[PDB]
């Protein structure tokens, strides 16, 4: 059998086989309990839906992320997600292939240990491994060097590495990006008059976040522009028939990883952690992190990300440097074709955990 | 294909070859705009059908292997325009005859060197084979019965080069689905695997002088049938890989002209090229296991090709890469 | 079939068949572990890369040149030397060809023993000899009488020959120069502020050590003319982009080699080492060692050798005695030119120790 990569997503779990296409599912990571009392008879209604079902039934039910802050709220809505997508999405039971799983860099101990724990005695796997989504994306660009950004709603990462071996001096993990940019949206457009304040009609400004925001150039010559009578104003429609017009805040919201001051928060910008992680690293390497800066994850897929990124890093950079960021189409599914591309080659069949290697030492062979 | 300028990743064609493609358009009957795309990007979907792009040695690799590709399939077309010449009446038994190029080989071998050599060693497998079951009906056939004779194994050798995930040919599949490919990779590997075996040994060990001046990394040493037979492991991966995608095989099916279209009657991506050598050879191979046989050896008398001229040693040469003497060894 | 000149470098080993024209192979005699783990799964990676890959994968490894005041470290990283020169670089195999290989004066016992004995049962070698450094260069210069200067990254030597018998009782070894040179420029450029304390960064020095650096025709005049506005001062360019411009210290550190109380050691200048060697033979020999004083070795190279070197013996040595002091281009492939026009000779053939001869009497042969 044909081993099962599965991505502990942050937005959007990312679950397809070992090669050689597309993943076959992709779904929200909401579970919702019901919020208001039936009265059908029936009664045909669940105990907590999932997402799809979740983002059809929004309004009925009370939305929560399972995983927020880059770690899990507990195992019992985790269980029911793996439960839900390796039935009744992939169709596959657990004990037909070996599994490769993900993880976030930085991530506290011991939620690697109890996760393999449980998800060994629980789903009964054959054998596991769990890589952290940054690696995979060097793959999935076929790069050997670059800084590695794993973007997802609400975790940021950027770690360094060099042909073929990590940095661990110079790793950083931001909690700036994505899930705090939601709520900094609903914030700044409860200032043009529309409540979005509960659980559900939050998950309509994360579609907003998706499709209408840009990012500038220039901020300030952005605002300049703002203050002409030109519209950058952009028209959205909402599932009550309400039209939404926003134009100053479009172009706000983004700039946020730049500037994160819009927040509050003291934590400095990508463009100076991509500067400060490369300046922590040794002389000679630090030519060839320029121009193999690799961006990654969904909450990369702003259009004017990665040429403000550009222009910005090429101003505090020493002159005469050649500098080029990688950004490819399809960053959100990069993780997986990244994943794909590992479990498929020999050896790293057994670099896999076995079953009974697992049962004789215990959590303590995971690391 | 140059480098694309930051944005959006990936290969874009030189400047140099624009009227190039011109004039190459109206001969696959497809729109010069469309095949653009389809050499620098991996199509795929999300359920929308996005377009992801290549790296500049992915797309050197998948326009070679549109052309490795299309003759294949002009040559399968003369073939069977040829037997729509003289349709069969009816099939039921058959005698044929199988020709094909002996033990060949030169001072520095290749890769296609390495496909002919593996083509009859597993020919010279069958050949004891049948050599043998001839003797033990002859002996019964004069009454003499069953007696006890040793045989010689080249399984050794055909495990060496075509064992699952341990093979020669499984090494260089697997060399190609790395971000990085390389050669110095792939003969490194083939001595980290099979570290101790006679089949098998470093080109220095060699008593000639040619094969002593290549480096460990370099090449590798092969003992067939015929003897020790050295090869280079540059350019070995290169002519091994080969790249059709979904992007550019569902584009050359799609030709506007007729006769392209003739010409070819997701997963997996980049497929599986070192496993082709080995399924199309099965065929045949198990072919042969089905029939009768009538080994003919072909001797060439000397190198002029002119007549009442014997060179012994030219001859003698071919006795032993035609695998006669071998045969002699086992009676 | 021909005979193989290898020359056991300070530096820079250097290796090429003997005659007649320069070296084949000639690379830093770096060995270099990998001081990070490795990520990218191939794995693709050596357990020790010698120069000249060590010497473009800087920065990942730790850096350690095997021979260190004059002595191997251990024979298991040499023999890894030997191999990669013979196999990788010349294309050779020792049983093909007699050897002739390099020593250096004043080399503790039984470390030419040990090496020797080492060599025949590893490489299997049908005949060898080893030769000091400073005599080859006698022939390399056409000379039969003089002082010579084997002066290598870190050890000096000045071994007085008369034609063409070599006199014990003058033979001087200073481990002055070169690579505590190396370390002092790294210990005044600290002064400027520029950090390169790391192994590989240590080979940077080395780099601006070689091109950068000049001699003074005196020291008090040029420290007077650094007093003054007027630029010394000459702008490096360093690979992770940063400007590095050098003035005072350019100067101050190869006027150590005529005055080491700058490193605060106790040993006297070449200078004055010059002329107690001299003042340490028969005085009849002493007026032709005067006016055949030839310099040799890498570390001679520095521009105001041998002009600074002439001025000041011309102000010890006795009045009216003629004083030139022979210096050619390419001193560092000196040695090699030597041993070239050495090997090459008739009857020395016959010198040459046979392994026949080396199996029968062991390792007390040598000498």
């Amino acid at each position: 059998t044909t081993a099962l990569v599965c991505d502990n997503g942050s937005g959007l779990v990312k679950a397809g086989f070992a090669g050689d296409d597309a993943p076959r599912a992709v779904f929200p990571s909401i579970v919702g309990r019901p919020r208001h009392q039936g009265v059908m008879v029936g009664m045909g209604q669940k105990d907590s839906y999932v997402g799809d079902e979740a983002q059809s039934k929004r309004g009925i039910l009370t939305l929560k992320y399972p995983i927020e802050h880059g770690i899990i709220t507990n195992w019992d809505d985790m269980e029911k997600i793996w439960h839900h997508t390796f039935y009744n999405e992939l169709r596959v039971a657990p004990e037909e292939h070996p599994t490769l799983l993900t993880e976030a860099p930085l991530n506290p101990k011991a939620n690697r240990e109890k996760m393999t724990q449980i998800m060994f005695e629980t789903f009964n796997v054959p054998a596991m491994y769990v890589a952290i989504q940054a690696v995979l994306s060097l793959y999935a660009s076929g790069r050997t060097t670059g800084i590695v950004l794993d973007s997802g709603d609400g975790v940021t990462h950027n770690v360094p590495i060099y042909e073929g071996y990590a940095l661990p001096h110079a790793i950083m993990r931001l909690d700036l990006a994505g899930r705090d940019l939601t709520d900094y949206l609903m914030k700044i457009l409860t200032e043009r008059g529309y409540s979005f304040v509960t659980t559900a009609e939050r998950e309509i400004v994360r579609d907003i976040k998706e499709k209408l925001c840009y990012v500038a150039l220039d901020f300030e010559n952005e605002m300049a522009t703002a203050a002409s009578s030109s519209s950058l104003e952009k028209s959205y429609e909402l599932p009550d028939g309400q039209v939404i017009t926003i134009g100053n805040e479009r172009f706000r919201c983004p700039e946020t990883l730049f500037q994160p001051s819009f927040i509050g928060m003291e934590s400095a910008g990508i463009h100076e952690t991509t500067y400060n992680s490369i300046m922590k690293c040794d002389i000679d390497i630090r030519k060839d992190l320029y121009a193999n800066n690799v961006m990654s994850g969904g909450t990369t897929m702003y259009p004017g990300i990665a040429d403000r990124m550009q222009k910005e890093i090429t101003a505090l950079a020493p002159s005469t440097m050649k500098i080029k960021i990688i950004a490819p189409p399809e960053r959100k599914y990069s993780v997986w074709i990244g994943g794909s591309i590992l479990a498929s080659l020999s050896t790293f069949q057994q670099m896999w955990i076995t079953k009974q290697e697992y049962d004789e030492a215990g959590p303590s062979i995971v690391h | 294909f140059e480098e694309a300028g930051s944005t959006s990743g990936g290969c874009n064609l030189k400047n140099k070859s624009t009227q190039a493609l011109e004039y190459c358009a109206e001969l696959l009957g497809l729109d010069q705009d469309d095949l653009r795309v389809s050499l620098t990007t991996r199509v795929m979907l999300t359920t929308t059908v996005i377009k992801v792009p290549l790296k500049v040695e992915q797309a050197n690799n998948a326009r070679d292997a549109l052309a490795k590709t299309v003759y294949s399939h002009l040559f399968d077309h003369v073939v069977n325009r040829v037997n729509q010449c003289f349709p069969f009446e009816t099939s039921s038994y058959f005698i044929g005859v199988l020709d094909i190029a002996g033990f060949e080989y030169f001072e520095h071998n290749s890769f296609e060197q390495f496909c002919i050599n593996y083509c009859n060693e597993k020919l010279q497998q069958f050949f004891n084979e049948r050599i043998l079951k001839e003797e033990q009906e002859l002996y019964q056939k004069e009454g003499l019965g069953v007696n006890e004779v040793h045989y010689v194994d080249n399984q050794d050798c055909i495990d060496l080069i075509e064992a699952r995930l341990v093979g020669i040919l499984d090494i260089l599949d697997e060399e190609n689905r790395l971000p990085q490919p390389s050669d110095q990779h792939f003969t490194s590997a083939v001595h980290q695997k099979h570290k101790d075996h006679f089949r098998l040994s470093i080109p220095r060990k060699s008593k000639l002088a040619i094969h002593r001046n290549i480096r460990d990394d370099e090449g590798f040493i092969i003992r067939h049938f015929a003897g020790a037979v050295c090869y280079e492991t540059t350019q070995f991966v290169e002519k091994n890989n080969d790249a059709l995608h979904m992007s550019l095989e569902s584009l050359i099916c799609e030709s506007r002209d007729k006769f392209i279209r003739e010409l070819f009657e997701g997963k997996l991506s980049f497929i599986s090229v070192g496993n082709k050598f080995k399924t199309q050879l099965n065929l045949l191979l198990d072919k042969l296991r089905s029939t009768g046989a009538s080994f003919i050896r072909c001797i060439k008398p000397n190198l002029k090709m002119t007549s009442h001229h014997f060179e012994g040693a030219q001859i003698l040469s071919q006795l032993q890469c035609s695998g006669m003497v071998s045969v002699l060894d086992l009676m």
